[PDB]
RNA sequence: GUGUAGUAUCUGUUCUUUUCAGUGUAACAACUGAAAUGACCUCGAGGCUC
RNA sequence: UUACUAAGUCUCAUGUACUACAU
């Protein structure tokens, strides 16, 4: 002992998912 | 995950504990012991399930309800710091000596009064290397009841060794 | 007896077939064969060799089947840091 | 329980095209009472075997012989002082030396010693792949490339005697490019250059060898240590004029050396350069010298791997001494050629590796030896020439090509119907379909008006030796009659209010047209004009049901009660009638009878209930009878010439056709042949041939299928055209064989000709100065939405550069209104490609650049401004160079190198909407493959498929197989759901399937209690987890389903639910060293078991005739007779791993061509059915199942 | 040999020349000493050959064989018919 | 129903110089060489002991 | 509720088969 979730700007294609749900949050 | 049975009949068989126990969870395996001195079964097995969750739920639903032969079926589920004390009084109780090093350290178990050549000693088990090492720091080479104790770690040689802390902290961690 | 001519044959296989492991075998003898074979089977078949030429992109074919034959020899990679 | 055991038939369709090897000798002499020439070439490509002739100039098919199977590692023709027969090595180590003889109606290769030597395999030891003759033909000489060399030497004598071989051992020195000097008799010599095994310094050193015919072993006598750079040896023949003393030419990289035996002379020549120099630029090499001599000229050959041909001459250098000069020049060059040969005529043979094969005759022979500016010398060894290289060819003039594709990289599967494969061209990069398909041709066709059925053609009588000929159409209503002349094809009595049910030709200048309610028996009068001479109706009125005839003799059968037969009379014009009721006891459905002869026995009469009746033309009897499934739809009877069976075609409704032996004085109904094409009710009509003359019926339905007969052979045959209303055969002036005029479905006529026809060696054709193309191709895709649209993409041999080529339909498309067809791109580079679409309305297209970037592209289609317009869209960086990607639902799914990222859409860019990381054993990700999106099967440079199950909302693939064992896995498919496709990067083709204990446990759970939660798993499995954690990993395994060896390298598979509307659905493959092949599944067990029985029996052949052969010398022909070669059927399919359930047809197709005597003397081995019925299930295959 | 141990084999590149066997060794695969389908004829060396040796048997060595030995068709498979020159040099 | 030579296999029995070093072994085993004598302390164990 | 492993070498006896060799 990498995902991208394209957020609306089309900046966020290097954006995170839980990122982005977070600003799902937000939003 | 596996589970201790026990209070078994020696004319119950492996295909028979298997088509009873798949009526409470799936088995993955089943160790059932045969005697290489009696060349038969020794009454009691051990069933491996497929986790914990389905152990313990046999356990509580199985525990005291199925009656083979007449007798019931029992199921069950299936390092520390130590100072040698030396030259102690014969007035010192093992409670008064829970007393005294509860102060320093939590004991882990009771100590243990034995003695050699006459000469009264004590095993004294603390959860703490750190704690023992304050018992002995203040403790070593002291008077109580009027006689004169030492406090060191008792041999395993000794207790106390650099690894011995590395590991002990593990154990307390 | 028969073991002393299993050791004959050892002997004569070896001879015939080049490398075989007998008892001990360095890792440099041993892996060397497995390469030798290997590029031997690739340098061998018209249709491995054919395909060796495509996915490296050599100009021709058989600077593929050549490269595989020097590359048979352990020296040739000195040979082409030496280029 | 069912047992699945998938049997698979493998069939080699297209034979292996690289040609590996090649031969000078003069074999056979046909078609010559007395003629010796040595102007010939036998060609050899591993199994495959080919020979060719020129004797014209333009080279020519001989005959393509049977398969050896076996990988044929060496082939040289050996001259003894006769026929000249070739020595052949290959695997199993035998030295077998083959003379190609004439045997029956055919050309069969006949062995006459195999020597064994080595074992069975490919390998280092055994002497094979180094091989050369004396070229006197005293000895022949095999080497290794490593360990040995054995030498045999060969004598004549009323039997072939092979001597004892020979043998030298160098343990070490690994053996490479074998060249034999010619000599004078004197004493046999040959050259190796010898690079050491085992050294701490790369060392490659020539070596001499004299073999001593004297003292009978090889001596080493001059070994010289030359520079590691070390490439080739070819032989300079005397050098007798100037100063037993051979000299070699060694090819360097960058140079050229040529060395004395003695080593007094070592002349050192720098190879000339290019102009150019593009890109990167090796210090190449010559690939391939040869030698040429003619009055006291002797020059060589030698190109380089840019394919720049070269020559040397020797000069004494007269002012110092006599002494040997080297000059170099240049020629046309060529593109790269493996070998060269030269006839005894002008002819240079060209063997490329690269694609095609191609004969030159030479008249310039090059720039003289007196210029300095452009020849080289000997004098100064330090020198270089650059040269710009001549596409203008002057000195070699291009005779004959050889259309073949050795690099076949990859391709799709168009039109599948017709098994239509398009793939590039390697070099010339064009674009190469080629068909199952008959080859049918289209000129001047003519737009009829709407609504036509039937057709005939029947020559003009009103004139009498002339091109002119009425060609006759029908509609429902009315009836058109045309007129057919040269260039003159006009409109014109007889009856055009009704349909016309026949129509044809009686004795000389008469014709009959029988329609539904009259006849009209009509003759020429003058030009354009023509008289009933009778007419004739039904008593109280009818409606005629069908018509039929010959040359002089007609029959026509009205609604019910009796049938009528016309004759002619002779000596003049009439019709008459008989007296007689052929009450027939039905209603007759269709009549048919042969019109090639002017009398023609046996009736074929059909019944509306689906029976079939014969009719004995004493007089009418009937003898057979057939019970056949539907209705027949329309039936024809047609003798051919050959071999004079009568053959009955009958075609039914629903699309099922037949065909009947029927014998002349029984007229019994034997040898059913039946076949399913489309749905529709068929037509047929006849035509006439040659490729000998020869006929075939065409049959008009969904598709259109020629019926034609080879000699003993039979295959029925979709035709490139789409779908044909009406065929009927046509000559024109201009220039016309197997012409035909006919009509589509669409109601318009058109003329036509059909070229090739896809025999048992073809069954193909291709559809494509010196013409080489600098890019290279690459991939091949075609879109999802679009049933057949298939866009090529390919690369620049140079700077970094690509370009994009679609076609959809007929031929290519424009780019935007630009007058090019093809898009290019700069700084584009493509290690894989695959185009997807995102949205059902939207196509992308996506590059993998080695520069690690993910690009993604559009592609338009105009749409009758029609033109494909590519769009940059993103941008993406990758840490993979992806070496496989393919379309998931909505996503693209693409493999790292370890992992497997599944991208989605997102703008200015895409995402990754997944990850999943492999398990530990995948270094890399070859190809794979999905089905149905649920599943994937993922392949690997070193280990196995391994498939994986997408999980939504768990959003991973999870592994739930392993495969057994390692095998590198170039191309992958699905057949199934739990069964895989999978070839190797050495030539096995594999299919594996899960186990039904996996199955089950994936059938009844759901694949997200896979990774993590609840799945039971029995104790065995757990107990494999942690006994074999790293085998059994993945939990379960692909127990190997069917296992086999193509020696080929499999490009491309792909699972075709009918091929040419068969029902078993097949799996064609494409190999890369090119080849097409099928595995088709066999329904029921007695098919293969017939099968296997008949693999079986020609196993050992060869051993059955060599026991017969021997026990009758016990009384009183090799081991290898039968398989010309040692190998085993078994040991050589097997080879890498054994044939599981794979039997292999292309064995059992070697049955079909022995002789008479052979086939029936291996039959004798079973208690079955006759060798009649063998070649019966045999030609079954092709026919029935593709 | 198969069974007894001590017999050493020849093992070179075998020559054209057919190995003789006695009737005695009659139907004995030279290698496996089977008697069940035979295949290919065995060839041994020309150093097996020369004068009156060549009329051994080239299982037995001793007795002058007529019969040609051939290799069984599980040797075949096996490769052993390709292996080399079978004979018996010592008597055993 | 015997004798000469010889073999294999059970079972019973029993633990060979305390150590060191080398060979050997997968590690053992086994084999090869030598030898401490004296004093003291705590509960066969232990000694930066002399 | 006991979570599954013991004989070996030597010595001197017993148990039982066997192999060449002779009447």
């Amino acid at each position: 002992q990498e995902l991208e979730l394209e957020e609306e700007d089309e900046e966020g294609n290097v954006m995170s998912k839980k990122v982005y749900d977070e600003l799902k949050k937000q939003g | 995950n596996t589970v201790y049975v026990g209070n078994i009949d020696p004319r119950i068989t492996k295909e028979q504990l298997y088509e009873l126990f798949i009526q409470i969870n799936p088995v993955l395996r089943i160790k059932y012991p045969k005697d290489k001195v009696l060349q038969a079964y020794q009454g009691y097995a051990f069933i491996e399930f497929y986790n914990q969750g389905d152990a313990q739920y046999a356990i509580k639903i199985m525990n005291n309800t199925v009656r083979l032969y007449d007798r019931l079926i029992k199921v069950r589920q299936v390092p520390i710091a130590k100072l040698f004390i030396k030259n102690l009084a014969d007035s010192i109780d093992s409670d008064q000596l829970v007393k005294i090093f509860n102060k320093f350290g939590k004991l882990i178990r009771e100590p243990e009064i034995f003695y050699l050549s006459k000469l009264k000693c004590a095993y004294v088990y603390f959860e703490d290397f750190e704690k023992a090492d304050l018992a002995i720091k203040s403790l070593n080479n002291q008077l109580v009841a009027n006689n004169r104790i030492t406090v060191d770690y008792a041999f395993k040689n000794g207790k106390g060794n650099a690894k011995y802390g590395d590991d002990v902290d593990r154990l307390l961690n | 007896a028969e073991k002393q001519r299993q050791l004959k044959l050892q002997k004569i296989y070896k001879q015939k077939y080049i490398g075989l492991g007998d008892e001990s075998t360095t890792r440099e003898q041993w892996q060397r064969n497995v390469r030798n074979d290997t590029l031997n089977t690739l340098q061998g078949h018209s249709a491995s060799l054919e395909y060796v030429s495509l996915s490296r992109g050599d100009l021709s074919i058989r600077d593929t089947r050549i490269h595989l034959l020097k590359s048979m020899s352990p020296g040739y990679k000195a040979y082409l840091r030496e280029e | 329980a069912k047992d699945d055991e998938l049997y698979l038939y493998h069939l080699t369709l297209k034979k292996q095209t690289n040609f590996v090897h090649s031969c000078i000798g003069h074999f056979v002499d046909l078609e010559a009472g007395s003629k010796r020439e040595q102007s010939q070439l036998c060609v050899a490509t591993e199994t495959h075997l080919e020979l060719y002739d020129t004797a014209d100039g333009e080279l020519k098919l001989i005959a393509k012989f049977q398969n050896l199977f076996a990988t044929i590692t060496s082939m040289k023709s050996l001259d003894l002082p006769w026929p000249t027969f070739l020595a052949l090595t290959s695997d199993s180590g035998n030295l077998s030396i083959v003379q190609i003889i004439m045997h029956a109606g055919a050309l069969r290769l006949k062995t006459l010693v195999n020597q064994p030597l080595t074992r069975t395999t490919l390998r280092r030891v055994s002497p094979i792949s180094y091989m050369e003759i004396d070229p006197n033909g005293r000895c022949i000489i095999l080497s290794s490339v490593e360990q040995n060399k054995l030498c045999f030497l060969v004598d004549y004598a009323q039997k072939l005697r092979i001597s004892s071989p020979l043998e030298i051992i160098r343990p070490h020195m690994v053996t490479l490019d074998m060249a034999v000097v010619d000599v004078n008799f004197n004493n046999p010599c040959f050259v190796t250059l010898e690079i050491d095994n085992a050294a701490t310094q790369l060392s490659v050193h020539l070596i001499f060898y004299v073999l001593e015919l004297g003292l009978n072993h090889i001596v080493k006598k001059a070994d010289y240590l030359v520079n590691p750079s070390a490439n080739f040896v070819l032989s300079l023949p005397d050098l007798s004029r100037y100063n037993f003393n051979p000299f070699v030419v060694i090819g360097f990289e960058n140079h050229i050396l040529v060395k004395d035996m003695n080593g007094f002379f070592s002349l050192k020549v720098e190879i000339p350069k290019r102009s150019i120099t593009n890109s990167r630029h090796k210090n190449v090499t010559i690939i391939s010298g040869i030698v040429q001599k003619l009055k006291n000229d002797f020059f060589v050959l030698l190109q380089s791997n840019h394919g720049d041909l070269f020559k040397l001459t020797v000069s004494p250098d007269t002012n110092d001494r006599n002494r040997p000069l080297v000059q170099l020049s240049y020629f046309d060059t060529i593109q790269n050629s493996h070998q060269l040969h030269i006839f005894k005529n002008g002819y240079l043979f060209a063997l490329s590796e690269m694609n095609n094969n191609f004969l030159f005759q030479f008249e310039k022979l090059g720039v003289e030896k007196n210029d300095f500016s452009n020849v080289l010398t000997s004098k100064d060894p330090n020198k270089s020439l650059v040269f710009e290289p001549s596409i203008k060819l002057q000195n070699l003039s291009i005779l004959s090509q050889q259309l073949n594709l050795n690099p076949s990289i990859k391709s799709q599967i168009v039109s599948d119907s017709p098994l239509s494969i398009a793939t590039k061209h390697f070099t010339n990069n064009k674009i190469i379909t080629l068909t199952n398909a008959v080859n049918y041709s289209n000129l001047i066709s003519t737009s009829l008006p709407p609504n036509a059925t039937k057709l005939w053609l029947i020559p003009d009588p009103a004139t009498t030796g002339d091109n002119n000929t009425l060609l006759f159409i029908t509609f429902p209503k009315k009836t058109m009659i045309l007129q057919i002349d040269n260039e003159s094809m006009e409109e014109l009595f007889k009856l055009s209010q009704d349909t016309t049910i026949h129509t044809c030709l009686m004795g000389s200048h008469s014709i009959i047209q029988v329609c539904t309610a009259e006849l009209r028996h009509i003759v020429p009068t003058g030009k354009s004009r023509y008289s009933n001479k009778l007419t004739w109706v039904p008593p109280a009125g009818i409606r005629i049901v069908c018509a039929t005839s010959s040359k002089t003799q007609l029959i026509i059968s009205l609604s019910n009660y009796e049938l009528v037969y016309f004759k002619i009379d002779v000596s003049s014009d009439s019709l008459i009638e008989l007296t007689t009721h052929p009450e027939l006891d039905t209603m007759p459905s269709k009549v048919a009878i042969v019109q090639d002869t002017q009398h023609a026995d046996l009736l074929a009469i059909a019944d509306n209930e689906g029976m079939i009746k014969i009719m004995s033309l004493d007089f009418l009897t009937v003898i057979s009878l057939q019970l056949v499934s539907e209705k027949i739809s329309d039936m024809i009877m047609v003798r051919d010439s050959s071999i004079g069976q009568l053959n009955l075609h009958v075609g039914l409704e629903n699309g099922v056709y037949m065909k009947f032996h029927i014998g002349d004085v029984d007229g019994s109904f034997t040898d059913i042949k039946r076949r399913f094409l489309g749905l529709k009710p068929v037509s047929l009509s006849y035509l006439r041939e040659i490729s000998k003359w020869m006929s075939c019926v065409v049959c008009h339905s969904s598709s259109t299928w020629v019926s034609y007969t080879w000699k003993n052979v039979w295959t029925i045959r979709q035709l490139k055209d789409q779908n044909m209303l009406s065929c009927s055969k046509f000559v024109n002036a201009d220039v016309a064989i197997n012409g035909v005029c006919s009509i589509s479905s669409s109601g318009r006529l058109n003329i036509g000709r059909v070229s090739n026809f896809p025999t048992l060696d073809n069954w193909f054709h291709v559809h494509e100065m010196l013409q080489i193309s600098t890019f290279r191709p690459r991939t091949i895709l075609s879109f999802p939405n679009n049933p057949k649209s298939i866009l090529f993409i390919d690369n620049h041999s140079g700077k970094k550069q690509c370009r994009i080529s679609l076609q959809i339909d007929g031929e290519c498309l424009k780019f935007g209104s630009s007058d090019h067809l093809y898009k290019i791109l700069d700084d584009i580079d493509c290690v894989s490609a695959a185009i997807i679409d995102f949205t059902r309305q939207a196509d992308h297209l996506i590059i993998c650049a080695g520069d690690k970037r993910l690009l993604t592209y559009k592609i338009l289609v105009n749409k009758d401004k029609l033109s494909f317009d590519i769009e940059l869209l993103h941008q993406t960086e990758i840490i993979s160079p992806i070496h496989a990607m393919l379309k998931f639902k909505n996503f693209l799914l693409t493999a790292m190198g370890s992992t497997i990222v599944l991208y989605g859409l997102g703008k200015k860019q895409l995402l990754r909407r997944s990850v999943t990381q492999t398990p530990v054993s995948i270094t890399k990700i070859v190809s794979m493959h999905q089905w149905n999106y649920e599943r994937l099967a993922v392949g690997d440079i070193h280990e196995s498929v391994t498939l994986f199950i997408w999980d939504p909302a768990g959003n991973v693939f999870i592994p739930y197989v392993d495969d057994s064992v390692k095998r590198h896995v170039t191309v992958l498919k699905f057949l199934d759901e739990a069964t895989v496709i999978g070839a190797d990067r050495y030539g096995n083709a594999w299919t594996l399937r899960s186990p039904p204990e996996c199955e089950k446990i994936m059938s009844n759970h759901d694949p997200s209690e896979l990774s993590n939660g609840a799945i039971k798993y029995p104790l065995d499995v757990i107990t494999l987890q942690q006994k074999l954690p790293n085998t059994y990993d993945c939990k379960f395994k692909f127990q190997l389903l069917n296992h086999f060896f193509v020696n080929d390298i499999i490009t491309d598979f792909h699972i075709l639910d009918s091929l040419s509307n068969s029902d078993r659905p097949g799996c064609i493959y494409m190999g890369l060293q090119g080849t097409v092949g099928c595995f088709i599944p066999l329904l029921s067990k007695g098919n293969v078991f017939m099968m296997g029985n008949i693999e079986n029996i020609m196993a050992e052949a060869d051993d059955t005739f060599y026991l017969d052969y021997e026990s009758r010398k016990k009384n009183n022909i090799c081991e290898g007779s039968c398989s010309i070669l040692g190998r085993d059927h078994q040991e050589y399919r097997s080879y890498y791993a054994p044939v599981r359930k794979v039997i292999d047809g292309d064995l059992c197709e070697n049955f079909l061509r022995l002789s008479l005597n052979e086939q029936e003397f291996l039959a004798k081995n079973l208690k079955s059915v006759q060798v009649e019925d063998i070649i019966q299930t045999i030609n079954e295959v092709r026919t029935n199942y593709m | 040999s198969r069974h007894q141990f001590d017999l050493i084999m020849c093992l070179k590149q075998p020559g054209v020349q057919t190995g003789l066997l006695c009737e005695k060794c009659d139907g004995k695969c030279p290698i496996c000493d089977s008697y069940v389908r035979p295949k290919r004829k065995v060839r041994v060396c020309e150093n097996c050959s020369f004068g009156k040796q060549a009329k051994n048997c080239i299982i037995c060595n001793l007795n002058v064989g007529v019969n040609d030995a051939f290799y069984c068709w599980e040797c075949c498979r096996l490769g052993k018919d390709k292996d080399g020159c079978p004979r018996i040099l010592n008597l055993g």
